[PDB]
């Protein structure tokens, strides 16, 4: 048998600390490993659509309600227009949405896509198998719509216990998605196909067309990798790359915050609509919940004094529910533009805003079809194994002060490397990876007292 | 009944769920007997309480 | 007359296709025509801004009201003091958005501003065209203030219909709008004046007083468009530009939703007022909906039952209405954010972060003062007619491959010009436009093996 | 005493009018001074969070009520997982905050850092001198937890009003916030630690680790500010730049509408719990507003009565409520995420985009602790005493039509032939090769016919 819980702190993880300098020289903290890893998000972007029969949800064609339900008439109205207009709400986001998905062009996509990165995530020719696993993930209901009528009625299983059934007995209409899933699993396949990609300046006319590896080349000198490194390291990043690709099977679980969000929408859906099937019992003080049951064993002149409470509380529920619906589908909406927002800044390029996608400086992001909206992967780059190097703000001629350089995307460091005779080197910025200074990696600028006085050897100008 | 219930002869165009059929209802069954005549005999003689 | 409707397939528009190559070359999508096109919105701001009378709501006057209101009061000050922060809130919103709408310096505008560009957006000096056409378009009722006090009453038309004289009996107000509407296009003439600077480094710290074709021109360069076809296309850009314009005048009817929605921002606040108006009306079972009625038909035992049943269902209908109205504010709160974000961003500077704006790339865009908010406008360019073209990720001079080469903002194409005799040649990103290799369009690369290898002559630089 | 009331017009502030000219010149409006300036804001992120007994806040475990409160239960249970998830999601929230505030690393931080600026933000080593400022202006109640019930029960003030030991009377319970306030102090020295590297790309796993007046000057560089000023300049802006920071210490008055606004955040949380408290006493026509006391009055059959519709509107402020605690908790929600795009974007970065952070640009700004929030504070750059200038599109010689150039980060002005300023300022300066760069000829380019030194041919 287990013990006794135990009382803890909560801990405080500290950041590394780095001393600050004086003088012309400082400390830099840079990683010398690191790896790729994912983070995803799920955001929804649509609330289900439905009505309801505003007369058999209060009474079921029983003769007092077809005349006391007739001075209540335009309540019923304001609620058929309202649910009806954030239905057409709904309906606007998505075509919104997909006008900004949509790209002018595309490549085809065919197997062996992306060379040695595995890319899993290909469509079965489809959705694609990650899509899949999510929706069989999900514990909701079996569909609707086909088999409709015959899906309630004895020709299926004695065990089906969907809402859906319940929708015919209560009146209830569920609206079908508008997008149709083949289109949707169409336009995922059209995004796949403007990756590789977003470099080679705005990409807002022109299509590069190039291979997926040579993309992740020109992401990854973005945040100051330099080449050299990543042309002598290709296979290992495919392999890092391949490893954190990998532990998306893994993500298929309850740990994992977004997909613990996509149920719960799918949780509150399902409330709401079994909220009102429950109040469908729910008396208000009348004798019995059902009208025509009342009507059996009451005289007239007292029957729809009954009638007319069993009316009223219905109403107010129908009220209730109404105005719960209006405030999600705003909400949705919101959600939604959040999301086109994301495919078009997070999907469509690479990002140096930071705090967006996933946090791992930003190299490219993905995106899937979910319940009720879009799921996000993001590939990531997560530094480690930080030293802390000798570095200069610049170097200069000391033989003419008015000739000076400094580093471009990337530092000069003090050299501790055997092949390299030269006292300073160039590094990324991103990784250690020092090597010699040359015109490329370097500017002019103007001077100033801090940068090192150097009096021999410079080749970036060799004067 | 749409154009009632926006109170208009014209009716802004597109899809509009109106109510539902009653589905089409049909004569009785029954589960219900058995007993035996209920005796009520106490109540003819003697005086009552 | 018509016969039946046709069932149809939603289309799916498909992107065009461009072929994945492999080795060291690659077809590159690139347009060969492009229009100007426009795309607007409407963003609003603000909500009227009301107050009610808590005692004239109820009755006017009537003593038996009078006196049973009086365990009521302190509902009715909550409802003024709900409904006057709210207030306060969208006064609050209107000058934080003035603070970022003004500059400190401005260019003046005279007729014939922007030079061969129509320009007929510009004030009539005014307020806008464009403003006055919205204004005509909208079907709202005349506000009051200066006074129309008379045409509630006997001395004005017998054929008035306005529900803005009915708040005299329901002690509805309107209240007056924050900030005088020539002020307001003043604002919105200084927006059009703080064109140039447009950028330049900031261009918060200048303004640079420069025509707004040249800043223009400007802008066309900063998305790859090279200024070799610009200078000789200037007449053809600005007749494109001006037909652009000229469809504006068509852009006030239903097809532009954003026309659509500025009146249905009208309409939710004649909605707010339409609910109060018939509620007066409404008795709740009461014996009458009128107090005096009811004082004239009753004993004062039964009087002031029938009257507290009107009073709580009266009271009721206030309650919904300020919550409803809290709501309505939050969110237009929110929106005015969004506004002056876009101003700040879509407005006032060109913008390369895509999604936002116009849906062309960004170019410079337009705002006017519109009912309840702030309707913009923006221009973009819709490139057309792309056709594929063999090209190389860079160049490298083979007979010395330490010399290595790429593209500024553009792309190396093989060349399909006879004006030519370069193997290569360079192209902007945003047209196909084909010219000689020059340092100007190049800079210095590390080596790469899939850079073209150039054994004889390259002439950027030459050695 | 005072005369009548003024009646007044609203003042238009015109903007400095500046012509546009013809042909290839044209007037620049520029600054000839400037001074700093802080403006400030106020992002909450959470809402207080509370439960509350359903059983206490109608009755007090009188029998009656034991009975019939079994018929509403269901309602209660509702009410209580209601609240609970709203509570969960407020703590989530503050989870998602701290996974952007950390940093990776930081620099040590010391008594006299930042060098020549006064830094009197510093942790007093502890919260910071501003926020000490802020938590005295602030006119919150009194905390429980410790010593908690023993400052509620009657050893303690008769005095005491407030709601947070009237809690125990009406089974309110105010949950403790996720984080020791001790931690949160911690993580904002951090960020005054993650000072430098700002710079020097994105700095995304870098540490520069160098003094703060440095890496002001590589902004002041990369906003258009020359070089040169700035070396002749750095005593002035340090003095000018420290009485934008005194100005601190008047940032606690009404004037101040951050200020006031986080008033009216520790206003709303009071009202909602006072809400609650006044509706204990609210008689619904009920023969009392007491339980002891209807029973105590009536024969046992209108007890249950009397019982029954004075529970209905019990249970009926109880559900509002609710509502309102969960539109409450989202605006929370989405106002913490804009606090953490401000320290992604607004902290950790000097910005280019404006419209965010102060009204002057983005140079530094800083964030500290406030209550149930976050409050900003940014360093604006204001320009002033403009002048107007000559400035030329670009140059060229006259002799070589292929060689043309034009200004980097600055313009080229007339010199009062052709001089080189920054864009942020005006300070004229010989044209030379760093400050220019060569660009395609246009037809509004000078013609040089006399000396350009780049090129000098």
């Amino acid at each position: 048998v287990p013990g006794e819980m135990r009382l803890a702190s909560i801990a405080f993880n500290h950041p590394i600390q780095v001393d600050q300098l004086n003088s012309s020289y400082f400390k830099l903290s840079i990683p010398t490993n690191f790896s790729f890893g994912v983070t995803q998000e799920y955001i929804q972007t649509t609330i289900q659509k439905v009505t309801v029969d505003c007369k058999q949800y209060v009474c079921n064609g029983f003769q007092k309600c077809e005349q006391l339900l007739r001075e209540y008439g335009q309540f019923c109205s304001k609620i058929n227009q309202a649910l009806h207009g954030a239905n057409l709400r709904q309906d606007d986001s998505v075509r919104n949405l997909f006008a900004s998905v949509k790209s002018s062009q595309s490549s085809p996509i065919i197997p062996g896509f992306g060379g040695d990165f595995n890319l899993t995530l290909l469509e079965p020719v489809a959705r694609s198998a990650i899509e899949d696993l999510l929706f069989d993930k999900v514990t909701i209901a079996d569909p609707g719509y086909m088999q409709g009528y015959d899906d309630c009625m004895q020709q299926g299983p004695a065990s089906a216990r969907d809402l859906i059934c319940a929708q015919y007995v209560a009146g209830y209409k569920v609206l079908p998605p508008l997008m149709d899933v083949n289109m949707e699993a169409a336009y995922t396949s059209s995004l796949l196909g403007s990756i590789a990609g977003v470099g080679w300046t705005a990409g807002l006319s022109s299509f590069a067309a190039i291979p997926f590896a040579q993309s992740i080349f020109y992401r990854l000198n973005g945040v100051g990798i330099t080449q050299q490194v990543l042309s002598e390291n290709q296979k290992l990043i495919a392999n890092k790359f391949n490893q954190a690709l990998g532990a998306m099977q893994t993500g298929f679980t309850t740990t994992n915050e977004a997909f613990h969000k996509v149920q719960d929408a799918v949780n509150n859906n399902a409330q709401a609509l079994s909220k009102l099937a429950s109040e469908l019992s729910n008396t208000f003080g009348a004798i019995s919940a059902s009208i025509g049951d009342i009507i059996q064993r009451l005289d007239p002149p007292e029957q729809d004094a009954q009638i007319d409470r069993l009316i009223n509380g219905r109403l107010t529920t129908l009220n209730a529910f109404v105005a719960q619906q209006l405030v999600r589908s705003e909400s949705a909406a919101l959600s939604a533009q959040l999301a086109k927002d994301k495919v078009n800044e997070c999907v469509k390029a690479q990002s140096k805003r930071s705090g967006f996608c996933g946090q791992g400086t930003h190299i490219v992001s993905f995106v899937v079809n979910a319940p009720n909206g879009l799921y996000f992967m993001h590939v990531g780059y997560y530094p480690s194994n930080h030293i802390e190097v000798v570095s200069a703000y610049g170097l200069c001629d000391a033989a003419n002060p008015t000739n000076c350089i400094a580093p471009v995307n990337g530092y000069f460091i003090k050299t501790n490397n055997t092949r390299i005779v030269d006292e300073w080197s160039y590094t990324g910025s991103s990784f250690y990876a020092p090597e010699p200074i040359t015109s490329l990696n370097t500017k002019y600028v103007a001077p100033q007292v801090t940068y090192q006085n150097i009096s021999t050897n410079l080749p970036p100008p060799l004067l | 009944q749409l154009h009632c219930s926006y109170e208009s002869f014209d009716v802004e165009s597109g899809v509009y769920s109106v109510s539902s059929f009653e589905a089409k209802p049909s004569g009785s069954v029954v589960e219900q007997a058995e007993g035996v005549e209920c005796d009520f005999s106490p109540l003819l003689s003697g005086t009552p309480p």
